[PDB]
C-alpha cells in the first residue's frame, strides 16, 4: 500500500543514519595506531610513496587504504608504527571515517539483503537491526582496517548474489545479466580484498553448479539455451571475478614502481625494472676475468653460490660450495679459460666478452678454487655426484670444463652473448655429461646449514632448478618490461609462502590470537590498543544477544536441515508453495552453507586466528537468526493472539539487542576510563577487558 | 542369489522397503552341500598358500623386531611405550606364553636367527592363520553382500593369492591381527544386511560387529576408520530406513539405538577392557616409561620415583625442581659451558635423579625461623654442588637462537660475594593446575605448581622439547621466556630437606596413577608420539602413490635371498583400475540419470552399485585420512583400504558374470578365469618374493615390470641349482 512504500522509503535512510551514527561518533577520540591499523595504514601510505612491498593479502583493501590516503591529504610520509600518537598533518578521522563509511554501507545493503531473501516485513528490520546494533562491527568498522571492507563486499556479495537469484525465472534478461555481472565485480572484490573472500565464491559457485544440475532437468530448456547458461555462468563468475583480480594486480604493480620494504621476494629482473634497483648495473654485463659477479638461482628457494673456507669431511676432501641467501664478500665468483689454455692475468689488454657454448673455469676471488663435480657421490642425494672446488690455474683434472649454454635472452641488446640479468644460462659439464643442479632442500649441519647443489645426467631444459643468472657486476641501459601475467603467478606463489611462513610455534603463547570455537558463544574477546587510562581503549567482541542467539540459530538451523531432510525422505511435503521454499533455500540454506564456508575452514586451517576473522562468518548466521525469526513465527501471523505475541517477540528481541548494544557500547564507543569503571560489562572469565 | 526389489508407493513417490525376507537370508549363506565343500577347498587352498614354507626365514623380519619386541616386553612385565593399541601385540603375548615364551629374546635388529627357546613359527602360525581366515571371512562377506557362489570363490581364491596379505600376514605384524578382525567387522556387518533387523540374528550380528569393530579398534588405530565405516554405512541404512513406510517410528529408533549401543558402546567397552589387560598385565617399571609422569609411573612396581618427600618447604631448602608438562625434567646444572652467548655454567633438564639437581632455596634480602614460601616470595636458586646462582642475562639462546622472546638464563656467582638483583626469582603459584588448600596459598612439595618470574626481566622459567647437542648430551634447554606457553612454564619442586624443620614432618606422596588418568594420559603419548614421528626410511612410501603399486617396501636381506612387499599387481591395477572405472560410470549415471535417461531398472545393477557404494566408500575412509596425517607412512597402510577394494572388484567380476552376460556366463566365468588366472600365475611367478626361496637372478631381473620397486636385485644367484650346494649363515 502506501505505508509500506513510506517505510521502504524513510526506513532505509535511518538505518542508514543509524549506521553512520554507529559507526562514527568516536572515531578521532583515540588519537594512537591501533590492531592492524599500524599494518594497514602502513600498506596504504606504501602506495602514496608508490614503493614496493610484500603482503599476504590481496592489494584492493590496501588499495583502498591508500585511496583514503589521496582522500585525506596525505602523502605517505609517516609509517605507521604500533601505540603511537598521530603526528599533526595526518588526519586519521578521515580514513577512519571512510572504513567506518564502508561498515555504515553494510548496514543499508543488510536492510535490501533482507528485503531480497523473502522475509516478511519485521524479519527485515531484525535483521537490519541485528547488523546494524553490533559492538564487533562497530568496534572494527571503526579503524584503518581491511576487516570493515572484506565485510562490506562479502555482504554486497549476497546481496547481488540474491539479487541474481530472484530473476531466475527470467534468464538472459537485462536483470539477470546486470546482477550477474555486478555479482562477479562483488566477488572479485571479495576475493581481491582478502584471500578468505574465495569462501564466499564456494558458496555462490556451489550455487551455480546445482543451478547447471538442474537445467538438465528442464526438458523445454534447448541445448543452446545450457551452453549459454554455461558460457554466462564462466563470464560473469569465473572471467570476470578473476578480471578484477588481474586488474588490482594491475594497480598494484603499476601504481607503486619504487623500491622498499621487502623487496627481496621477487625475481631479480623485476627487482631491476623498479626505479630503486639496487641489483642491476648500467653499462656493461659481463668480460672475462675482470668481471667479478655473484651468480643467482631462478627456482623458487635456490640462492647465492657460497664458498666458505671449510672443506667436505665427506668426500674427496674439497672445498664446499653450497648456496647461502644474503649478501657476503664470499659469494664472489669470476670465470676463466678452460683445460690446456693460459688462465688469466691481472695485466692484460683485450677485455674480452665471454662465449657461450664454451667451457670455462668458474673460479672463487677470495678462496681460489676450480667449480668441479668429482666422483664421490652426493650426501643427500645418492643419485647424482657431488659438486665442489679444487686447486687452481694449473692444478685439476679434464672434468672442469663447464659450458655457458644460453636458455633466454630478454631482448634489447646482442642475444649471443653472456649478459647480467637478461641471460638465464644453464652450466652443463663437458666430460661427464651432467646438469648443475639443485635440489631445493636442506643439508646437515656439516655445511653449515644451506642448500644442496647436484649435477643431474638427465633433466629437461623446462626445469627452473638449473637455470642461473648473473645479479651483480663488478669491474645508457634500461630493463625490459617484465611478463604480468608471471609477476602475477610469482608474487601469488610469494603471497602463499608468506602463509606458509605465518603457522606458529606451539611453545610461545600468543596473546592475541584465539580459536574459531571462541568467537561463538563469546569465550575470549580480543584487545585492540594500550590498555592505560589516558586512551580511550576498543575492545573486540560481538553483542551476546546477536551472536548467542545466532550461535543457537546456526545450531538450531543445522538440525533442522536434517529435520526437514528426513521428514523429506519419511514422504512429509514441508515447504508447499514457492516463497517460503525461497525464503528457506536464499535466506536459511544458503546462510548456513556460507556460514560453513566462512567459518569451517577457520577451525579446521592450522594458521594463526583472531576475532576479526569471523565478521563475515557472524553476518550468515545473523541471516539465520532472522531465518529464525521469519519461518518460526510464520504460523503466528494467523491468529491475532498469535500476531500481537509475534509482534511482541519481534519487538522483544530488537529492543533486547538494542538494550544490549548498549550495554555493551564503550567497548566501541571508546571506554575512556581507568579500566576499572568497566568490570560491570566483564561478564565472563577469558573476557580480558577491564 | 539377488532378489528383485520391493518398491511400494508412498504418498508422494515410490520407497523401497528395507525388510530382508528369510529367503534373502537362505540364498546367500552356507545352506547347501556344495558350498560348504567349495569352502572346506578355499580353506585347504587358503591353508597351504597362506601358510607355506613357515620358519623359512629364520632370522627377525621388518617390523617383527618392534611387535615382536614389544610381545616380549609383555612376557617380561616392563613397561615399554609404543603408537599402537595394545591387542594385536598382548595378543602375541598371549600366543607366544601359550607356546611356552618367557622373554629371555630382545628382537633388536633384522636378521638375528631365532633361537631354538622362542616360538617364533606359532606366532607365524598364528598371523597367518588369521591372514588365511581373512579369505575365508571376504568369501562369506562377499557371499552375505550379495554375490554369485562361484565368482565369490574364483575371488576369494584370488584374495589368498594376493601376494601383499601373503607378505604381511605371514611374519609378526599388525596388519594380520588388524586385518582379521576389519574382515570379521564387514563380515558380520555384511551379515547384519541380509537380516530383517528386527529378529535375533541381527543382533547377534550386530554384536559380532561391535566386538570385532572394537577388537580392531583396539589394535591399530585404522580399525576407527571402520568405525567411522560402518557408521556412515548405518546413516545409509537409516535414511533407507527412514524411506520405508511400512517400519514404525518406534522401530526406527530402535535399530538405531540398539545399532548406536551395539556399535559404539561395544568398541569402546572392548577398547577400555583391552587397555585395562594392557594396564593389568604390564606392572614392572622398565627404561621404556622414561617419558612418563610420575603418578602414571607410581603405578608400577621397583621405582625410583622418591616417595614420602616433605611437604611443607621453607626458604633455605635444598630442593630439587622439576617441569610439569615436559617429561624429561629437572633443573639441572653442571661444569661445562656453552659455545655460543656468555659461555657460562649450563642449565639444562637433565631427566634422572642426581646430586646437581639439588638448589637451595634463599633470600634476596641462615637463621633459625622457617619462612615459607608464599605467593610472591622472590628467592635465589643456589645449586650446591658448583657454587652458582641461576643467572639470566640478556643473551643468545643455545639452540634456539632465532627468538626475539626466550630470554636465556644461565649459572653464575659467588655465595656472599657476587649476589646481584639479576639472580632473583618471585615464585608466583598457578593456582588453577595446583590442588586447592594449603598447595594453593603457599609452595607445597609434589602439590603446588608455581612458575618462577625473573624479577629484574619480568619473564618466566620457561622449557620445551628441544634437546642440547654442545655439552651434556640427551638435555634439553632452560630459557627464561616472556609470552611462553602457560602449559610449558610450569614448575613443582620435590626431594626437599633441610635443618630447620623437625623430624616429625608430614610427608606427602604422589596420587597413584587412576585408570582414567593412566587412560588419557597413555592416548596423549600414543597421539603425540603418532604425531610427532618423523624419520628418514628410506622404503618410505606416499598416499597418492599405493593405487599403483610403484615402489613397495624392503622386509629382508640375508643369505642370497630377501623379502620384499609388493601386491598381485595384477589385482592391485584391476582394483584400482576398477576405483576409475566406477567412479566413470556413476558420473555417466548421474548424467545420464537426470538427462532424461532411467537407471538402475535391473536389480542385479541396483544391487551392484548399493553393494560398490558401500565398499568404495571403505576404500575411501581407510584411505583418505591417510593424507590428513604428518607423519611417515609405508604401503601396508593403504592395505585396510585394498581389502575393501578387492570387495568392491569382486562386486565388479560379479557384475560381469551376472549382468553384462546373461546369455553368455560362459565369457564371464572366461573373464573370471583368465584374471584369476593371470593373478595365480603373478603369485606363481612372484613367489620367491613373499616366502624368501631362492630365485634366480635372470628371473629377478625380469620380474621388475617397473623400475619403481627395486629389491636388491643381485642378491640371488646365477641358477637355483647353487642353492642346494649352499651353507647359510646365521647373525
Ligand atoms: C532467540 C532465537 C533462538 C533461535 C531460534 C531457536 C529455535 C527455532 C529454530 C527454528 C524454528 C523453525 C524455523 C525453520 C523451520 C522451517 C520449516 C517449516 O516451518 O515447516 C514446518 C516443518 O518443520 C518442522 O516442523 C521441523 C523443524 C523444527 C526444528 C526446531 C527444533 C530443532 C532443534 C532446536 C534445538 C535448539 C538448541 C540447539 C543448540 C543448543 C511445517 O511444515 P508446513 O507444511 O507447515 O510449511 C508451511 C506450508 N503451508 C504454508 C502450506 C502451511
Ligand atoms: C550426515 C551425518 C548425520 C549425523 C546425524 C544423524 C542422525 C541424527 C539426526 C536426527 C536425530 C533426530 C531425528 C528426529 C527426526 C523427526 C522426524 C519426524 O518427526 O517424523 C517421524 C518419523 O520418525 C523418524 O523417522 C525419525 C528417524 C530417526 C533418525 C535416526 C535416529 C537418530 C540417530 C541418533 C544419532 C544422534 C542424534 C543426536 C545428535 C545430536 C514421524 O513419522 P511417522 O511414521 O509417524 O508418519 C508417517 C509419515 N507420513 C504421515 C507422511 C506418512
Ligand atoms: C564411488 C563413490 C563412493 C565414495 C568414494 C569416493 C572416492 C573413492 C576414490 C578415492 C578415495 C578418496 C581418497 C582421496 C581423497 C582426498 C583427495 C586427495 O587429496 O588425493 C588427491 C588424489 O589422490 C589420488 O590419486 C586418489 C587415488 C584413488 C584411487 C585411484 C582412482 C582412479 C585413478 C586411476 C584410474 C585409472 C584409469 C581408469 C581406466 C583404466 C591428491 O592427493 P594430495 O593432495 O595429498 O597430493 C599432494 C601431495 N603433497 C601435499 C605432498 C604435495
Ligand atoms: C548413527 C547410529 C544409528 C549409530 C552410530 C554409528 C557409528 C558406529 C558411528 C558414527 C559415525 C562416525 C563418524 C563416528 C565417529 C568415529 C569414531 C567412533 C571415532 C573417530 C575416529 C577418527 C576418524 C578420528 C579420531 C581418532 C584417532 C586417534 C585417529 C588417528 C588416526 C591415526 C594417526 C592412525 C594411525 C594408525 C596407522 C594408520 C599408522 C601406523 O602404522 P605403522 O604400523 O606404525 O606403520
Ligand atoms: C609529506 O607531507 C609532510 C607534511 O608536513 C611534509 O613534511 C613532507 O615533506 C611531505 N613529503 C613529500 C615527499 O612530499
Ligand atoms: C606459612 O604459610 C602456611 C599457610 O597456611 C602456614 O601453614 C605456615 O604455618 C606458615 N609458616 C609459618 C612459619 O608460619
Amino acid at each position: 500500500s502506501s505505508l509500506l512504500r513510506l517505510e521502504s522509503v524513510v526506513m532505509p535512510v535511518i538505518f542508514t543514519a543509524l549506521a553512520l551514527f554507529t559507526r562514527m561518533y568516536k572515531i578521532g577520540i583515540n588519537n594512537h595506531v591501533v590492531w592492524d591499523e599500524a599494518h594497514f595504514g602502513k600498506f596504504g601510505s606504501y602506495y602514496l610513496r608508490h614503493e614496493f612491498y610484500h603482503d599476504v593479502h590481496p592489494p584492493l583493501g590496501k588499495m583502498l587504504v591508500g585511496l583514503s590516503g589521496y582522500l585525506a591529504g596525505y602523502n605517505g610520509s609517516w609509517d605507521f608504527p604500533s601505540g603511537e600518537i598521530y603526528p599533526d598533518y595526518l588526519d586519521y578521522v578521515k580514513m577512519r571515517l571512510f572504513n567506518a563509511s564502508f561498515s555504515a554501507l553494510c548496514v543499508p545493503l543488510a536492510y535490501f539483503t533482507a528485503k531480497a531473501i523473502g522475509f516478511s516485513l519485521p524479519t527485515v528490520w531484525l535483521m537490519t537491526v541485528l547488523v546494524l546494533f553490533e559492538n564487533s562491527y562497530s568496534t572494527l568498522g571503526r579503524f584503518i582496517l581491511l576487516d570493515s571492507m572484506l565485510l562490506f563486499f562479502t555482504v554486497a556479495s549476497f546481496f547481488s548474489f540474491v539479487m541474481f537469484h530472484n530473476q531466475r525465472s527470467k534468464p538472459f534478461s537485462r536483470k539477470w545479466w546486470k546482477w550477474l555481472l555486478i555479482t562477479g565485480i562483488s566477488l572479485g572484490c571479495t576475493i581481491s580484498v582478502k584471500m578468505v573472500g574465495l569462501f564466499i565464491i564456494t558458496m555462490v559457485g556451489i550455487y551455480t553448479v546445482i543451478d547447471l544440475w538442474t537445467f538438465l532437468a528442464d526438458k523445454s530448456m534447448s541445448w543452446k539455451t545450457y551452453i549459454n547458461h554455461w558460457l554466462a555462468r564462466i563470464f560473469g563468475l569465473i572471467i570476470v571475478p578473476f578480471c578484477i583480480f588481474l586488474l588490482c594486480f594491475k594497480i598494484h604493480f603499476d601504481l607503486l614502481s619504487h623500491s622498499g620494504t621487502g623487496d627481496a621476494n621477487m625475481p631479480s629482473l623485476f627487482q631491476a625494472r623498479l626505479v630503486g634497483s639496487d641489483v642491476g648495473q648500467g653499462p656493461r654485463d659481463i668480460a672475462l676475468g675482470s668481471s667479478v659477479v655473484s651468480i643467482k638461482n631462478q627456482a623458487l628457494g635456490g640462492s647465492l653460490l657460497h664458498s666458505h673456507i671449510q672443506t667436505y669431511p665427506d668426500g674427496s676432501n674439497q672445498q664446499q660450495v653450497t648456496c647461502y641467501g644474503y649478501k657476503d664478500a664470499n659469494n664472489e665468483w669470476f670465470f676463466n679459460r678452460e683445460r690446456g689454455l693460459p688462465s688469466w692475468s691481472e695485466n692484460e689488454t683485450d677485455i674480452e666478452y665471454l662465449k657461450p657454448g664454451t667451457s670455462y673455469r668458474l673460479v672463487h676471488k677470495s678462496t681460489g678454487r676450480n667449480l668441479h663435480t668429482h666422483p664421490v657421490a652426493a650426501p643427500v642425494s645418492k643419485t647424482q655426484w657431488e659438486v665442489s672446488g679444487y686447486g687452481d690455474n694449473v692444478v685439476g683434472d679434464n672434468k672442469d670444463n663447464w659450458v655457458i649454454e644460453i636458455m633466454d635472452q630478454r631482448g634489447d641488446e646482442d642475444p649471443e652473448k653472456l649478459h647480467t640479468l637478461t641471460t638465464s644460462f644453464r652450466i652443463k659439464n663437458l666430460e661427464m655429461g651432467c646438469y648443475l643442479a639443485q635440489t631445493g632442500n636442506s643439508l646437515p649441519e656439516w655445511g653449515f646449514r644451506q642448500q644442496e647443489v647436484v649435477c643431474m645426467k638427465n633433466p629437461f631444459k623446462r626445469d627452473k632448478r638449473t637455470w642461473w643468472n648473473i645479479e651483480t657486476h663488478e669491474n645508457d641501459f634500461q630493463y625490459p618490461k617484465t611478463n604480468f601475467l608471471k609477476d602475477f603467478i610469482h608474487l601469488n606463489l610469494a603471497m602463499m609462502a608468506t602463509n606458509n611462513a605465518l603457522v606458529p610455534d606451539p611453545d610461545k603463547f600468543d596473546y592475541l590470537a584465539s580459536s574459531a570455537w571462541q568467537w561463538p558463544t563469546l569465550n575470549v574477546g580480543l584487545r585492540l590498543c594500550g590498555w592505560g587510562d589516558d586512551n580511550p581503549k576498543y575492545f573486540l567482541l560481538g553483542t551476546p544477544a546477536s551472536t548467542w542467539a545466532s550461535s543457537v540459530a546456526v545450531l538450531a538451523f543445522m538440525a533442522t536441515v536434517v529435520i526437514l531432510l528426513i521428514r523429506w525422505q519419511r514422504q512429509y511435503v514441508d515447504l508447499r508453495n514457492p516463497s517460503n521454499w525461497n525464503v528457506f533455500l536464499m535466506g536459511g540454506f544458503y546462510p548456513l552453507l556460507a556460514w560453513g564456508l566462512h567459518y569451517m575452514p577457520f577451525v579446521i586451517m592450522s594458521r594463526v586466528t583472531y576475532v576479526h576473522h569471523y565478521l563475515p562468518a557472524l553476518y550468515f548466521a545473523l541471516i539465520i537468526l532472522a531465518y529464525c525469526f521469519d519461518a518460526g513465527l510464520q504460523k503466528w501471523s494467523r491468529s491475532k493472539c498469535g500476531r500481537i505475541m509475534r509482534f511482541v517477540l519481534y519487538a522483544g528481541f530488537m529492543a533486547l539487542v538494542i538494550g544490549c548494544f548498549w550495554y555493551f557500547s564503550p567497548i566501541s564507543f571508546g571506554m575512556e576510563g581507568p579500566s576499572s569503571n568497566f568490570r560491570y560489562l566483564n561478564w565472563f572469565s577469558t573476557w580480558d577487558i577491564a | 542369489p539377488v532378489p528383485e526389489l520391493d518398491i511400494k508407493q508412498g504418498p508422494v513417490r515410490p520407497f523401497i522397503v528395507t525388510d530382508p525376507s528369510a529367503e534373502l537370508a537362505s540364498l546367500r549363506t552356507m545352506v547347501t552341500l556344495k558350498e560348504k565343500l567349495l569352502v572346506a577347498c578355499l580353506a585347504v587352498f587358503t591353508a597351504v598358500i597362506r601358510l607355506h614354507g613357515l620358519a623359512w626365514p629364520d632370522s627377525v623380519v621388518f617390523d617383527e623386531v618392534h611387535f615382536g619386541g614389544f610381545a616380549s616386553q609383555y612376557i617380561r612385565g616392563t613397561y615399554f611405550m609404543d603408537v599402537h593399541p595394545p591387542l594385536a601385540k598382548m595378543l602375541y603375548a598371549g600366543v607366544a606364553s601359550l607356546g611356552g615364551f618367557q622373554g629371555d629374546f630382545d628382537f633388536e635388529n633384522i636378521g638375528d636367527s631365532f633361537p631354538s627357546t622362542t616360538p617364533y613359527v606359532l606366532m607365524r602360525f598364528f598371523s597367518a592363520s588369521l591372514g588365511a581366515l581373512t579369505v575365508i571371512l571376504m568369501y562369506m562377506t562377499l557371499r552375505y553382500s550379495g554375490v554369485r557362489m562361484w565368482v565369490a570363490l574364483m575371488s576369494a581364491i584370488c584374495f589368498a593369492v594376493e601376494n601383499s596379505y601373503v607378505t604381511i600376514s605371514r611374519y609378526i605384524l599388525l596388519d594380520a591381527p588388524l586385518m582379521f578382525f576389519i574382515a570379521a567387522a564387514v563380515y558380520s556387518f555384511k551379515k547384519y544386511e541380509m537380516y530383517p533387523a528386527n529378529s535375533l540374528n541381527a543382533y547377534k550380528s550386530l554384536l559380532a560387529t561391535g566386538i570385532a569393530l572394537g577388537m580392531a579398534s583396539s589394535s591399530k588405530w585404522v580399525g576407527l576408520f571402520t568405525v567411522t565405516w560402518v557408521g556412515l554405512l548405518c546413516i545409509w541404512r537409516l535414511w533407507f530406513m527412514i524411506g520405508d513406510l511400512t517400519k514404525s517410528s518406534k522401530s526406527i529408533f530402535k535399530v538405531a539405538f540398539a545399532k548406536l549401543a551395539f556399535l559404539l558402546g561395544v568398541p569402546f567397552a572392548l577398547y577400555l577392557v583391552f587397555f585395562y589387560i594392557h594396564f593389568q598385565s604390564l606392572t614392572l617399571d622398565g627404561d621404556g616409561a622414561s617419558f612418563f609422569s610420575p603418578e602414571f609411573r607410581s603405578t608400577l612396581k621397583n621405582n625410583k620415583i622418591p616417595q614420602n618427600v616433605v611437604a611443607d618447604v621453607g626458604i633455605g631448602s635444598i630442593i630439587s625442581l622439576r617441569h610439569l608438562s615436559t617429561m624429561g625434567g629437572y633443573l639441572h646444572s653442571h661444569s661445562h659451558n656453552y659455545p655460543a652467548g656468555s659461555e657460562q655454567q649450563q642449565s639444562t633438564l637433565y631427566p634422572h635423579m642426581d646430586a646437581n639437581n639439588d638448589w637451595l632455596l634463599e633470600l634476596y634480602n641462615s637463621l633459625t625461623t622457617f619462612q615459607n614460601l608464599t605467593d610472591g616470595t622472590k628467592v635465589r636458586l643456589f645449586h650446591t654442588v658448583t657454587r652458582c646462582r641461576l643467572h639470566s642475562h640478556d643473551h643468545k639462546p643455545p639452540v634456539s637462537e632465532s627468538s626475539d622472546w626466550q630470554k636465556e638464563v644461565s649459572c653464575y656467582g659467588y655465595s656472599g660475594f657476587d649476589g646481584d638483583a639479576n639472580d632473583d626469582w618471585v615464585v608466583e603459584i598457578d593456582k588453577k593446575n595446583s590442588a586447592p588448600g594449603v598447595a594453593q596459598e603457599r609452595v607445597i612439595a609434589l602439590d603446588t605448581k608455581f612458575r618462577l618470574r625473573h624479577a629484574m626481566t619480568g619473564c618466566y622459567l620457561f622449557s620445551h622439547e628441544v634437546k642440547l647437542p654442545a655439552w651434556g648430551f640427551e638435555q634439553q634447554e632452560v630459557t627464561c621466556a616472556s609470552s611462553g606457553r602457560h602449559d610449558l612454564t610450569l614448575w613443582y619442586v620435590e626431594n626437599n630437606s633441610n635443618p630447620l624443620l623437625p623430624e616429625d614432618t608430614k610427608r606427602i606422596s604422589y596420587k597413584p596413577a587412576s585408570f582414567i588418568s593412566k587412560f588419557i594420559e597413555s592416548h596423549k603419548k600414543m597421539w603425540h608420539i603418532n604425531k610427532n614421528l618423523v624419520e628418514p626410511h628410506v622404503y618410505e612410501s606416499q598416499p597418492t602413490s599405493w593405487p599403483f603399486l610403484l615402489r613397495g617396501i624392503s622386509y629382508w636381506g640375508e643369505n642370497n635371498r630377501n623379502v620384499y612387499l609388493l601386491g598381485n599387481a595384477i589385482v592391485w591395477w584391476a582394483v584400482t583400475a576398477f576405483i576409475g572405472i566406477f567412479g566413470l560410470i556413476v558420473i555417466t549415471e548421474l548424467f545420464s540419470w537426470q538427462l532424461g535417461k532411467p537407471i538402475l531398472k535391473d536389480s542385479k545393477v541396483v544391487n551392484f552399485h548399493v553393494q560398490v557404494i558401500h565398499y568404495l566408500l571403505g576404500f575411501a575412509v581407510h584411505y583418505a585420512p591417510s593424507f590428513l596425517m604428518q607423519r611417515q607412512m609405508f604401503l601396508h597402510h593403504y592395505l585396510p583400504a585394498y581389502y575393501f577394494g578387492i570387495l568392491a572388484l569382486g562386486h565388479a567380476l560379479d557384475i560381469i558374470v551376472s549382468y553384462v552376460f546373461r546369455s553368455k556366463r560362459q565369457m564371464g566365468y572366461a573373464v573370471v578365469i583368465t584374471f584369476l588366472a593371470a593373478s595365480v600365475y603373478f603369485f606363481k611367478s612372484f613367489s620367491p618374493i613373499i616366502y624368501g626361496t631362492p630365485w634366480t637372478q635372470e628371473l629377478c631381473q625380469k620380474s621388475q615390470w617397473l623400475s619403481g620397486w627395486d629389491y636388491n636385485c643381485n642378491t640371488y644367484f646365477s641358477s637355483l641349482e647353487e642353492y642346494k650346494n649352499q651353507t647359510l649363515t646365521k647373525r
